[PDB]
DNA sequence: ATCTCGAGTCTAGAAATTCG
DNA sequence: CGAATTTCTAGACTCGAGATCAG
C-alpha cells in the first residue's frame, strides 16, 4: 500500500496546473525512488518528464510498484479546491482503482478527504540517452515568461541564437520582427538575476511559440530556468522543485525546410 | 383543382366504386369520409397537405400556404370543429411542449429556471426539463402534490403560440384506405 | 408619502446584489414598521425573505401602507451606480409610480437624482408557518461559502449529515465522492470563528448545491449564517443584517427517490 | 532620419491605449515643432486631435517633414508588449519604408529592437477654427469618467447644462431619467481636486453616451479634464499631455428633434 | 431543386487571483 | 484597497448535417 504525505501542498498545485494543459492522462511511476511520471503530449511533439525524490516527502512508504493511469483535468480540478497551505496526502490501498487524496488544514478544523477512480493506460517507455548540449543558459524564470509573451503577439517561432554578449530571442511574421536580447552578466549578489551563458560551440534554432508558452506555465515552481540546447537535438527546458526534484520538457527543435513553403 | 387532389380524389373514388371495400368498414368509418366530401374546397384541400406531413404538433406561424388561403384561421376552424383538426387546447403533455418548441427558445426558457447545462443540445434540455418537472416544492405553493411540471406548462404554451395537430381518429381510419389500393 | 433616509449605502447594495441573481421581480412591501419583502424564484422552489427593521434608518416616516412591483435587475443595475460610502435616499410619491432614489456624498460636492418605473405585480400573499428545528448550526459565512463552491466541482446533491462530532458534507459525482468535515470550536470567542452546533435528532437531507451557490451570495452581509433544518421541512438559511432586520432563504429539500434515475 | 529619444514610455503607452478605439488609421505629421496628428474618426463624426513639442522629448532630430501613415492598431499591439518604465527610441531612416522601435531597459540589461510596415495614405487635411467658447468648465478626470459610465447604464443621451452651480448631466432612457448635479468649488487648494465653471451665457446642448464613453478612454493621461462649448459649436474635451502637449477630443452636438410637436 | 435547422468556432466583457 | 490584469463566459458567426423531393 502507498502512502505519501507532503506538507507543502502548494508545490503539488502548481505541478497539477503545469501538467493540466499538455497532458491528459499519464503514468505514475511509483518506486521506492519516488513519484516519477513520463507521458510525452497528445499531439506527440512535446515530451514532458517529472521526478520527485523520496526524500522531500515527509512521510514515504511502498512496498510493490504500482504504475496509476490518472485522468490529469480531474486531478487539476479536485487540486483546485485544496487551499494553499494543506498538508497533501495521497494514498492507494492493496489493488482497488482509487487514489484518496487527503487535506488538513494546519488548524486542524477541517479535515477534506477525496476519492479517485483509476483508469488503465498502456506502459509506453520512451528512451531518454543523456548527451551533452552546446548552449546552456540559467536565467530567471519570469523573463523567460515575459519574453515568450512578447514574441506571440509577433510571431510564432522564435529564432534562438545565442551570441557573444547574450542570447538573441528573435521572431519574425506580419506585423514585423522582433529582436530581443539579454546582456549576460556576473557579477550579481544573488543568483536569482544570473543570466550566465555557457558555450562550447555556436548554435542557431527554431520553435514553435505556441509549445513554449504552453512550457511557461510552470513559472511558481521555480526562478531558475536551464535551457540546454545543442544541434540536431532537442531543446530541454528544466526548473527546479525546490529541493524535491526537476520537471523536464522535452521539444524537438522544428525544421527549416518547413518554413520554407 | 390542384395537382395533388384529383390524385388524391381517385384513391376514394375506386375504393367507393368496388363492392368489398366498404365491407371491412362500419358504418362511423364511412360517415368520416362523407364528411370529407362536404367540407368546402378550401377545407378539404387543407386536410391533403398535413397529411403527407409527419404526425406532430406544428406551429401556426409557420404554415405558408398561399395556394389555398392567404388567411388559414378560418378554414382551421371549420376542420376544428369537424373533428379532423385538434387545436392546442388539449396538449397537455409536457414532453409534446418542450419538443414543439424551437432550440433557441428553449434555452431562454433553460436560463429562466435555472437548468444545469442551459447552453447544452436541444434532446439534453428536454430530459432535463422533463426530470426538473419531478422535483418537489416549498411552502411557495404549499405541499399537498407538487405539481411543478403544471408551472412549466403553463410557461412553456405561452411560448409555443397556437398549434393543431392532425387528430388520430380521422388519421388512423383515413391511413386504411390507400394501402389497398397499392395492391 | 415614503421617505427612508439611509446612511450606510454598502447594505443596500449588498442586499441588491444578493437579490439579483435569484428573483426578477418582487412586491416590495412596504409598512409602518419597515419594508417586508417577500418574493419568489422563477422556478419555484427557493422562498426568500428580507425584513428590514425601521430603527436602523436614520428617517423613516410612513402614512399609509403601500405595495410596489420594482424591476429587481433595473434597481440592481442603479444601485450598482453608486459608491460604496452614498446615503440612499429611497422615497416614493403617492401613487406616482415612481421610485425616486437620490445618493448624496461624503463630501457634499456631488448629488445624483434618479427614478425607476414601478410595475402592477399579482401580490400573493403566504403565511410561513413556524416550527421547530432540529439541527440548528451556526458558522463563518466565508467556511460555508468555500465547501459549496469545493462541492460543487465534484458533484451536485449535498448530503448534510449533522453529526455532534462536526458537521459532515458529502458530494458524490462521476469524478468521484469527496466528503468534507469541520469540528466544534471550544475555546475561541471570536464569534466570526465558532462552529457551535444543536442537536434534538439526528438527521440527513439532500439539497441541490446550484441553490445553495446562489444563496450564498450574500456572504459580504455578515460574517455568521445560521442553518436550521429538520426532518422533511424546508432548509432556513438566514443572515443577520447588523442591527436593521435578516435575509431569510428557504429550500425544498430533494427526495430519496430523484437519485434513483 | 528622424529620431525621437522619450524617457517616459508610459505617456506613449496611454496615448495609443486611448487612440486605439477611436481611429484606425491615422498620418502623424512630423515637422521640427513636433509630433501633430489629426484624423476624423471612421464614423466620421468625431475628431481627435494630437501635438507633442520637440522640447518634450529628451532628444529630437528631424531634418525634413514626413507623413508616416501607420496602422493605429498594430501600433498599440506593439506597444502593449512594452514595459511601463521603458525608454522607447522611435526611429525612422529617411527613406520612409519602416518604423523602429528600441524600447529599453532601466537596468540597461535588456533591450527590445520591433520593427514596421507603413503605409501610404491620402492626407486630407482639415483647418480646424479657433473661437471663444461660452460655458467652459474644468473638473477632475475620474469624476468626468464616473459620470459617463453610471450614466451609460439608463440611456444614450446626455443633455449638459452649466446650471446655477454646477453642471446638470441629465440622462432618459427608456429604465428613467438620472439627473447628477456637481457644486462648483473653488476654495480648494488642491487645484485638481477642484471645479471651476466660467459664464458668459447660459447654454443648453445634447451628445451621444457612446462616444463620450470612447473619449473618457484617456483618463490616466492627466487629471484635470476641460470642457468646452457653445451654441451649434461641437464639444472640446481637452486632455493636458505633463506638458509636453496636449490631446484634442471633438464631437458635434446632436440634432434635437421635433420631438415635442 | 428548395429550405430550415442545429452545431461547432471565434471574439469581448465580467469575475477571480495577484501585485503594489 | 482600487486599478490593471488575466481568465472565464455569453453571444454572434460559419458550416456540416438532417428532411422533402422527382423519377
Amino acid at each position: 500500500m502507498f502512502e505519501a504525505r507532503l506538507v507543502q501542498g502548494s508545490i503539488l498545485k502548481k505541478v497539477l496546473e503545469a501538467l493540466k494543459d499538455l497532458i491528459n492522462e499519464a503514468c505514475w511511476d511509483i518506486s521506492s525512488s519516488g513519484v516519477n511520471l513520463q507521458s510525452m503530449d497528445s499531439s506527440h511533439v512535446s515530451l514532458v518528464q517529472l521526478t520527485l525524490r523520496s526524500e522531500g516527502f515527509d512521510t514515504y512508504r511502498c512496498d510493490r510498484n504500482l504504475a496509476m493511469g490518472v485522468n490529469l483535468t480531474s486531478m487539476s480540478k479536485i487540486l483546485k479546491c485544496a487551499g494553499n497551505e494543506d498538508i497533501i496526502t495521497l494514498r492507494a490501498e492493496d489493488n482497488a482503482d482509487t487514489l484518496a487524496l487527503v487535506f488538513e488544514a494546519p488548524n486542524q478544523e477541517k479535515v477534506s478527504d477525496y476519492e479517485m477512480k483509476l483508469m488503465d493506460l498502456d506502459v509506453e517507455q520512451l528512451g531518454i540517452p543523456e548527451q551533452e548540449y552546446s548552449c546552456v543558459v540559467k536565467m530567471p524564470s519570469g523573463e523567460f515568461a515575459r519574453i515568450c509573451r512578447d514574441l506571440s503577439h509577433i510571431g510564432d517561432a522564435v529564432v534562438i541564437s545565442c551570441a557573444k554578449d547574450g542570447v538573441k530571442f528573435s521572431a519574425s511574421g506580419e506585423l514585423g520582427n522582433g529582436n530581443i536580447k539579454l546582456s549576460q552578466t556576473s557579477n550579481v549578489d544573488k543568483e536569482e538575476e544570473a543570466v550566465t551563458i555557457e558555450m562550447n560551440e555556436p548554435v542557431q534554432l527554431t520553435f514553435a511559440l505556441r509549445y513554449l508558452n504552453f512550457f511557461t506555465k510552470a513559472t511558481p515552481l521555480s526562478s531558475t530556468v536551464t535551457l540546454s540546447m545543442s544541434a540536431d537535438v532537442p531543446l530541454v527546458v528544466e526548473y527546479k522543485i525546490a529541493d524535491m526534484g526537476h520537471l523536464k520538457y522535452y521539444l524537438a527543435p522544428k525544421i527549416e525546410d518547413e518554413e520554407g513553403s | 383543382h390542384p395537382y395533388y387532389l384529383r390524385s388524391f380524389l381517385v384513391v376514394l373514388k375506386t375504393v367507393l366504386e368496388n363492392e368489398d371495400d366498404m365491407l371491412l368498414f362500419d358504418e362511423q368509418e364511412k360517415g368520416i369520409v362523407t364528411k370529407f366530401y362536404q367540407l368546402s374546397a378550401t377545407g378539404q384541400k387543407l386536410y391533403v397537405r398535413l397529411f403527407q406531413r409527419k404526425l406532430s404538433w406544428i406551429k401556426m406561424t409557420k404554415l405558408e400556404y398561399e395556394e389555398i388561403a392567404l388567411d388559414l384561421t378560418p378554414v382551421i376552424e371549420e376542420l376544428t370543429n369537424a373533428g379532423f383538426l385538434q387545436t392546442e387546447s388539449e396538449l397537455q403533455e409536457l414532453s409534446e411542449v418542450l419538443e414543439l418548441l424551437s432550440a433557441p427558445e428553449l434555452k431562454s426558457l433553460a436560463k429562466t429556471f435555472h437548468l444545469v447545462n442551459p447552453n447544452g443540445q436541444k434532446q439534453q434540455l428536454v430530459d432535463a426539463f422533463l426530470k426538473l418537472a419531478k422535483q418537489r416544492s416549498v411552502c411557495t405553493w404549499g405541499k399537498n402534490k407538487p405539481g411543478i411540471g403544471a408551472v412549466i406548462l403553463k410557461r412553456a404554451k405561452a411560448l409555443a403560440g397556437q398549434s393543431v395537430r392532425i387528430c388520430k381518429g380521422p388519421r388512423a381510419v383515413f391511413s386504411r384506405i390507400l394501402l389497398l389500393f397499392s395492391l
